[PDB]
C-alpha cells in the first residue's frame, strides 16, 4: 500500500500547509512569552513617574 | 517671571547641557518635525521625561 500511504502523507502535509496559511491563530504558546516580557519592562518603565 | 540669568547662544546636533526656563539636563538637541498646537509647551513620554 506504498502509493496510498504516499498520498495520504502528502495529504496531511497539504492540510497543515493550507491550515498555516490560512488567519487560523495557533502560535500562542509563542506570542505569550513575548507579550509578557514586553508587559514587565512596560510596568518597568512607567515606575518611574 | 523669569529670574535673572543671561542667555546664550542655541547649539545643536551634538551632546551639550541645556537649560530651558530651569528644565535642565543633557541631550542632543536635534531640530524636531512635529508641530505643536499653538498653546502648548512641554513635551512628554511614557517615562515622563521631555
Amino acid at each position: 500500500n506504498q502509493k496510498l500511504i504516499a498520498n495520504q502523507f502528502n495529504s496531511a502535509i497539504g492540510k497543515i500547509q493550507d491550515s498555516l496559511s490560512s488567519t487560523a491563530s495557533a502560535l500562542g504558546k509563542l506570542q505569550d512569552v513575548v507579550n509578557q516580557n514586553a508587559q514587565a519592562l512596560n510596568t518597568l518603565v512607567k515606575q518611574l513617574s | 517671571v523669569c529670574g535673572p540669568k543671561k542667555s546664550t547662544n542655541l547649539v545643536k546636533n551634538k551632546c551639550v547641557n541645556f537649560n530651558f526656563n530651569g528644565l535642565t539636563g543633557t541631550g542632543v538637541l536635534t531640530e524636531s518635525n512635529k508641530k505643536f498646537l499653538p498653546f502648548q509647551q512641554f513635551g512628554r513620554d511614557i517615562a515622563d521625561t521631555t
